[PDB]
């Protein structure tokens, strides 16, 4: 659901 | 014997040191095949038997205790050493005389060198001359007592001065007396000499385009700023052209060590396609490859000259000429693959290129490296390579970085850089907080594939990788905090990989962990208050048994609303919360009866049911109508 992405 | 040497030197079809077997009797051997290389020698044969002879004497001289055996070999050294083809083996000839009889093969070095300068002296020709110089240029750096003092009296100055003023068009003469000077500045005192009695030599030798190269290289060694500028230009020029590669690129790798050098190459178009062009040719020589990616990695390194122009540089001539997609079909040893892996590096710099980086296929080539050397050397450069990789799997999608190989196999690699328990720690890897940091972002990413799934069956492989984890949830550093957390957070999508380690509620451990993860909540970074909002709604909102023991939880509930009251005006922050309270009170009604009469609460919830927000308004109304139920 919630998902951290840095590219 | 004597067919024996006759096989050693007839055909390179024979193999010097398995002859040793006939040359079993020590003396026989220690003296007949002696004496048969003493009448031997006495004459020049043709470089393929000269070669081979060159190659077995070591062998055979550095076994030999007697002097008296091995003395007419230095005669027979100095006498080739205008044969350049057989000068490395002659050197090694020599230097095997060195480990013994150490006194007696210089003193009987001088003594036929002062022999040759008389004949030298007496000779109407050039050649004499010559042979003193190339006898001198070789054996100096082993017999510097002797070839000092030669090199320094004026009967041989005197014969050299000359014939370098009446004989200039002799190039053969100019560059062996130019190659003399160059490898004598190994000696302090003939330095100072030369610094103070060939510079006006040096300054017209200069003038001779044949002679430029080599006085260039006596110039940078004797240099105690146009006089350091015209040799560098002459490298930089010189190497642009093809010629006296590897010259100019041993000269040039040292050169770019400073800066000026650096810009001055970089500003230098000619020279860089030619770099380039050298790396990916197939031609070159193994040798010549390390220093031109010495050189291209010195050039591409961001400092810590101008950045944008390095930046520039490095699309330019490196990014847009393909070098690194060349270097994955070329053969390289271990000393130019840490170059090849610093050049990756210093492009990764500029985030700007990674993704042409990673076209080009560095993804693989950093973690073929690592692999390599995993069992082997965890060194400076295996810590490079993680810092380039680091970097990588920060600014792309990892399924695309590993020419369609799971990106998931650098994860080990990554979680080298992050601290161990400290009841072990000490990591031959010096990696500092920075490095930390960016792993934990890389992971991060890994941990979005498949929900986390293929991220946590590496975690559940080995413990050391999950206490890593923990051991920074109360990290002293915001940003390794708050990295992660965001971490944990991706990994809670499926409960397979770490969900126990904060929701097995018959564990104490877990137990603690989940009461320290509830006060995180108030934390004063909000992407890590976010994170652990996003840890408790992923798994309420997909693991019904969790999400009912997390609804009877009250510290958990009262630190939620709390933190939505003071805070909500933070979108992230307060979906997260709206998707966790909805789950918790669609589990517990019970839950739902403790804040039914929440004033402050039921406004702040009214306040929005009414951005790209359409999760806002809907978990209001859905939490309001609970409310509802609660009191009609």
């Amino acid at each position: 659901k919630f998902i951290v992405s840095h590219y | 014997m004597n067919k024996v040497w006759d096989r050693i030197v007839g055909s390179d079809s024979a193999d010097a040191q398995s002859v040793l077997k006939e040359r079993c009797s020590s003396p026989k051997d220690v003296t007949d095949l002696l004496h048969v290389i003493q009448n031997w020698t006495s004459e020049i044969h043709n470089n393929g038997e000269e070669t081979r002879c060159w190659k077995c004497v070591p062998m055979l001289a550095g076994y030999v205790k007697d002097w008296g055996q091995l003395e007419f070999l230095c005669r027979r050294i100095l006498l080739r050493s205008s044969i350049q083809e057989i000068r490395p083996l002659l050197l090694v000839t020599m230097k095997s005389l060195m480990s013994n009889h150490s006194d007696n093969t210089e003193q009987k070095c001088g003594n036929i060198l002062q022999q040759l300068l008389i004949e030298a002296e007496e000779d109407s020709g050039n050649v004499s001359l010559r042979l003193l110089v190339d006898a001198m240029s070789l054996v100096f750096p082993i017999c510097l007592g002797v070839c000092r003092d030669m090199f320094l009296s004026t009967d041989f100055q005197d014969i050299l001065t000359r014939n370098l003023n009446s004989s200039a068009d002799d190039e053969h003469l100019v560059n062996g007396a130019l190659r003399l000077l160059a490898v004598s500045c190994i000696d302090e005192a003939v330095r100072r000499f030369i610094a103070e009695h060939y510079l006006k030599t040096l300054q017209q030798s200069f003038k001779v385009e044949k002679y430029k190269v080599l006085t260039a290289l006596v110039l940078i060694k004797i240099w105690s700023k146009e006089t350091l500028n015209s040799c560098i230009n002459l490298f930089i020029d010189s190497l642009s052209n093809g010629e006296n590669i590897e010259i100019n690129t041993e000269a040039l790798a040292y050169l770019t060590l400073k800066p000026s050098v650096r810009v001055l190459l970089r500003g230098n178009g000619d020279v860089c396609l030619k770099i380039i062009e050298l790396i990916k040719s197939q031609d070159t020589t193994p040798t010549d490859l390390y220093g031109l990616l010495i050189i291209l990695a010195n050039v591409s390194e961001h400092p810590s000259e101008n950045v944008k122009d390095i930046e520039e540089f490095n699309r330019d001539y490196i990014i847009d000429l393909d070098l690194i997609g060349s270097l994955k079909s070329i053969k390289l040893s271990t000393s130019s693959y840490n170059q090849a892996i610093r050049i990756i590096y210093n492009v990764t710099r500029d985030k700007t290129q990674i993704s042409e980086c990673v076209k080009q296929g560095a993804g693989l080539m950093l973690l073929v490296f690592l692999a390599q050397k995993r069992n082997l050397s965890k060194d400076e450069w295996y810590l490079l390579s993680i810092r380039a990789l680091s970097k990588t799997l920060i600014y792309v999608n990892p399924e695309t970085a590993f020419s369609k190989y799971s990106p998931l196999s650098a994860a080990p690699f990554l979680f080298e850089n992050l601290p161990l328990p400290n009841d072990n720690a000490l990591s031959e890897l010096q990696f500092t907080q920075l490095d930390t940091y960016e792993a934990l972002l890389a992971l991060t990413n890994l941990a979005t594939i498949n929900q986390g799934v293929d991220l946590g069956k590496i975690i559940l492989s080995n413990a050391q990788y999950w206490d890593s984890i923990e051991n920074l949830l109360l990290d002293s550093s915001v940003r390794i905090q708050r990295s992660t957390l965001e971490l944990i957070s991706n990994l809670m999508s499926n409960p397979m990989a770490i969900s126990a380690k904060f929701f097995c509620f018959e564990n104490p451990k877990s137990a603690q962990n989940f009461e320290i993860l509830v006060k995180l909540l108030e934390l004063h970074d909000i992407q890590s208050q976010r994170a652990v909002a996003a840890i408790f709604a992923n798994i309420a909102s997909t693991v019904p048994f969790i999400c009912k023991e997390l609804s009877e939880k009250r510290n958990l509930i009262e630190t939620a609303i709390r933190v939505f009251k003071t805070q909500n005006t933070d979108t992230d922050l307060r979906i997260r919360l709206l998707v966790l309270l909805s789950s918790i009170f669609n589990a517990n009604a019970h839950a739902v009866a403790c804040v039914k009469n929440d004033e402050e609460f039921v406004k702040e919830l009214q306040k929005y049911r009414n951005q790209k927000d359409p999760l806002t308004p809907e978990l209001s109304k859905e939490i309001l109508s609970l409310i509802n139920l609660e009191h009609h």
